[PDB]
């Protein structure tokens, strides 16, 4: 059988923001876990996610279904059973723990006579605290810290001499790639989350 | 603090004000003719 | 039949502002899904939306229609009927978890004796969650992520060179396109509805 | 007969604000929808707009009607027989749903010996929805999407050659034009509600 | 007989404000109307305004006067008869709905030998909604959107040739015109406020 | 026999602050008419003001001298007899209702052989409106708007030429004067004063 | 005898802040009247000052009085005898009502080979207005503006020509001196309270 | 015996900040009187201060006292004997009234060849009102301003000159000293202080 | 047995944020302790955290399955038995005392002609205060502050010379290694609890 | 005995944040007194902190302890006898009074042909103050301010000559050291409670 | 708006960017010699 | 508005752009040889 | 206000704008040869 | 306040200003020929 799980909450504990030229408001990394955790538990086989984050929304949209057919005259085929709000064993909290820019930069450029080339890389890291929770005591049954790297290279090449006596031929090939930070948010939480289950199972529980 | 990698040339990764420089004190030693 | 589907909230999860020369207000993606999403189910021919986003609105004029019409006085005519608020045996949560600035810029530039030119491009990149959600028991039926790239390019030309003794002829040609994020965040909202709908459809559901 | 329409508000959810010179807090499109939504429907000849944006001034001006009128001391000829709130039977949400700034720009500017002229355009793009919702059971009964690009052009000319051995003419002749948003806004809104008229008169309703 | 009519608040919706040098919070249009509009109304001939904006004020100096003279000890000749307060039949809602800066611009320059003279000007564009709504129904009995330019103009001119051998000779004037965005404010809400007046008589009303 | 009036908040209504070097914060016009008003109308020979801005004030003040004399102990020399709060049988509502910074600009500067001098004048624009409101009935008896430039000029002049060979004298004597914009309001709050007086007496009133 | 006055708060309406390099948060006057003020009455013989601004803190020291010796054991020496808050006839309300930075600006600066010298001068103006009322029946009893300039000024002089063939003897002196805007709010609220006791015995009062 | 006085706050109502380079929300004084003006009336010997600031501090932590041995179980020797709040006859209210920047600066530079040395200063000035208020009746016993300024030097010296044909020797010897604004506001409250001792011993009190 | 442990927050109390070109908002330590702190409690096999940070979401949860189990008709296969919250006999208090930027700079650079290379570094310092307090009594049972340097170093080399007459050969390698804080954090957070370990085993407890 | 000591807040009342480049929020002294003070407390010999910062959180597991173990089934080994808060007799109120940043700057740089070297320092100043309260009466027992100088130093040396004809040797060996705030408060709360031990031992105390 | 005196001169009154243009209009039109 | 003292030379008080100028119309006036 | 310590030359002590000036003022003042 | 090390020439970490000026104040101490 799969297990429910609530996940209320991943709340984004980094407190870091983006450097110059970035806004100042623009944080380093989404705020949207809890969407990319409730994914990694639906997509992982073990765990039936509950909503717990929109159970207002729920919650109100259920005073409606309950309000809409409480008078008995709602067509028989289009009424809504409500049974109740499926309760989880477990509650997956968690945050993201910390954001570190350029943990480790670096870069080689070398040109010759006219005729140069560089390479640049950055390495982020984001760490993703999970704790799988008990919900009928409130012990925390486990609690991983998955980090994860965020490559950003950039290699540049360019030609500046002259071919001619008074013939300058310049030109320029560049390739930026920066690893998405959403992407590596979800990598790391998708480790925890193989991290919780196997610990899961390693002990007991699952 | 935080301690991020650049380049020092401007040719290759940014820093323009840097290359003036380094052109002449480049020139300053170059000790070949011909 | 049409299935009815509450969409309450689309939040934009990213927290992405625009970087420089942009404001510091604003932000890198639309906040004006639930929107989108509510006219891309619609579009699909497999929804009816219900409003439950300006649901105080409808409270509100219901009010009003319900203490115009108490009376009896209202001419028969233009009285109008309250059924009851339609509800939803479906909700779809969701939320714009991320938006990646230039995962992938690059360009190349050439340029000979006065006539040069050069392209560049910047890939952005938009991910949306999407969650079906069961209001009778609150489990989450299904939750996708998609995924779009949104180009940036930018292509010019120009000229520099002497004509003749004194004579300079200078000239330039520029191109630039932007993908809409507002497009983009369409695409991606659009590809998560396909995705439930087939999703609901491969499991019993819908 | 004419249909009354109940506009709440048609809030500007695009998060956008203008770039650097203009202020931080500037936005890039009016925050006077259901302004320029209630003046489409009013201007077509379907619709009888009800406040419901100003509701709580109505019912303060009505509180005072019923407070001076109650004493049956009024004079009989300047007592405000007030009847009752008109209700609307459908009701016009929306939003401006994305506003992107240079989705293409663009230019060409030769200059030949001394006499130049350069042509510079930018298309913002502005998007805005439109849903026409069923107030007696809250179904979203249609929804639109309606884009309209904003073309801000501007040419420039010049002379800056020498006429004899040390005179020098120099001369400049500029043009811009913006095109302005509010009127790409109004634009968009009558389209969508165009759009919305249509689509009311091809299924059924209106 | 001259309609009372009720302005509550003419809110300035256009969400613009000043570009750079100017403060961050200095808005593009005054927080006036409502004080523009009451006074455009008043002057002319067809309106009694109603105060409405001040409206606590106003109470709280009528609770003021209905505490100091209902002992009946008040110098009979200096208590106040507080009658009601007056109400209006119609109500007169709107906005600023929109300032563009510079829809607009333009300048042609011309220098000789030394003799110089450019000018320049910029439209900016300020648009005003004007609803009359029915305190009865609430229906909107009609609504305007005025527009109006504001031009603003600098013209210069200058010297800056040799008269003699060593003798420079540098001279300059210069001369600028913004047209008050209050009084071109206040032109649109007078235009829009004979449209108002025009319409209510074309139709039944007045 | 002087009339009592009842000045509550002259509010500044035009949104304005001041532009760079000026802090973000500095308001162009004064917060502080209310008291530049309540000065001008006590100053015209024909009302009484009460106080009404710091009536909490006057309000514990009464509370404090209504707790210390009633239990009949107080010295009866010092006891305070509180009459009741005199009542004003018109209010004077009022803002002010626009700042333009440099209506009109403008400049002349000549310099001959080292010899030169400018002159340069800058023309802002104060805009106030005040409505003498019936307390009675609440409507408003009269609406002024009253408009005051505020001139701001600059006299500079200088020397840099030589006098002997490698002899050089420099020289500079500058003067400038803003109208202060405190002083501006109180002249355009005390013509609207003078207005409202002689309005008052050409109809009826006063 | 003395006249009991309680001065609430003297607030700074100006809503003027002080320029660049200055802080944005930094007014231009000191929030400090209210003690300015309640010292100008003290050291005027003609008043007792009641706190009034503390007033919080004096009932809640009374509150700690009261209950340290209701149970009657505290040490008969050094028990507190709470007579009750002495109430004021008077009240001083007021404001400082304007501060224009720079009213008339100026400077005269020459320079002969090498030596030169220069003088500068800025004068700001600060206006307060004192408000007399009369607590039994709020009238405002008198009422006052009163202006004070700020003089800040500076001088300089320097050498910086040739003593010898390659000797350069380079010098500077210089002397700035800014009139504190404490001093000159104290002076403008001084005069102003000698105006108010000089209004108040001129006419009955005092 | 010892006076106990109730010192609640002696707010910082400068209303400045400090100039660039520092940060913005970097106040001028320090926001920490009450603290050092406790510490004056304690250090003379004339004072016992009563807490009054950490007065809800001191009532929930005699609460806890309270609760902790109203149960009769404490062992006898750790109960603590709560008697009661011990109250003030006297009360120091007071602000900082004033933070001027640079009152008077100044500053005198000389070089020759190639030894110069040059000296600066600044002085700002702090001033502090003290107001002993009396607790039974609310009078303001006596208020005093003391002013202080707060000298800043800076002392350089330096040489550039060449020693050989190509031999440079370059040297430069710097000292500064900025008068703490802590000490300088510590003496000005204990002058203050001294004056309300002086002040109080001179009239009947003390 | 192992201690349940209660630790609610382990606030950033640093009040440090980062320097430019970082954002303004971007803290200098994670605001994620009380996620390291409970990741080092159960990672140290003396502790079974308790989870209190996240207790509304684990008493909503449990709100949720209270009332899913209460009609009896919940699967008594999964049906969740509430027990109780289970408490903590101890409670883990904390902060982040503190974060020096930079305690510790330097730098070596060499260049002779044309080869040259440079050596940085910086030394940041990060204290975490922890508490083991006495659930039962209130009592501080232990404190200790856990001091970690945060080392960033740099490490570049570079060509600039000529080899041949005119061939230019430019050269660069670079490396940079910030460590991250949050692990420093995570080190400094284990290492005290650690020392709270050895301390409640070297006094009687644990 | 140890004496039970209840540190509530001692808050950072110097309003100073650092300057440039550092960020406009980060302030100059840490805001994690009361926790330097409880260790400073605790690893003094003489007294017991109590928690009271944290005392929420403490009251909040002592209700879960509360209503883990009333019903009485709580296993009789691990269930938590709460005695009662235990309660101080005294307690510790303080604050950091004033933070001055480079009371004393300075330095001393030589350099001869090619090789040069520097020195430079700059002294903080930051100073707290202690008040020992007795909770019995609220009078404060005591009162200490204590300063503490933070010195910053940094020393440099660079070669800039050349070797040979064309032959360029550059060096530079730097050297840094910020002595830290938090280093710096430590040891000023540590000298006051030193000092507040020894007067509580000089006057019949402790 | 408000006008605030500034010395032209950066002798004298602070902007320096100034004295660069004036010393070679100066000079432009220096007619001494000897 | 408030004014605080600065010195006109880069020399012994900090802004480095007037010496260019100050330099320059020194030595315009420099009539001395040898 | 606060005051603080800078160097004036660009060697040893931050600011580089002063360099171009002091060299340019040192050299108008060298009187050595050889 | 805080003290941050940099370093004083472009070469080598990162201030470009300075190196205008240093590169001129080695040569005019340069005494090498040929």
């Amino acid at each position: 059988g799969k297990i429910f799980v609530s996940v209320y909450n991943i709340q984004d504990e980094t407190g870091q923001f983006k450097p110059y030229p970035a806004s100042n408001f623009s944080t380093a990394v989404p705020q949207s876990a809890t969407a990319m955790l409730v994914t990694a538990l639906k997509d992982s086989r073990w765990f039936i996610p509950l909503e717990r984050q929109g159970l207002q929304n729920l919650l109100n949209e259920r005073k409606i279904i309950r309000a809409a057919q409480e008078n008995g005259t709602v067509a028989i085929n289009n009424r809504i059973p409500l049974q109740s709000l499926t309760a989880a064993n477990i509650m997956v909290e968690g945050s993201i723990i910390g954001y570190e820019s350029n943990v480790k930069s670096g870069g080689v450029g070398a040109r010759y006579f006219g005729i140069g080339a560089d390479t640049q890389y950055q390495l982020d890291q984001i760490a993703v605290n999970l704790r799988v929770v008990n919900v009928s005591t409130g012990e925390i049954l486990s609690s991983v810290n998955t980090s994860k790297t965020i490559l950003s290279y950039e290699v540049q090449a360019g030609v500046f001499r002259f071919i001619d006596y008074q013939r300058l031929l310049e030109g320029e090939v560049g390739y930026t790639s920066n690893e998405p930070v959403m992407l590596c948010l979800m990598s790391a939480i998708e480790t925890g989350v193989i991290f919780l289950i196997n610990d899961g199972i390693d002990r007991g529980l699952w | 603090g935080t301690m991020t990698f650049q380049f020092r040339n401007p040719n290759f990764g940014g820093n323009p004000n840097n290359g003036a420089f380094l052109l002449n004190s480049a020139q300053a030693q170059n000790s070949y003719k011909d």
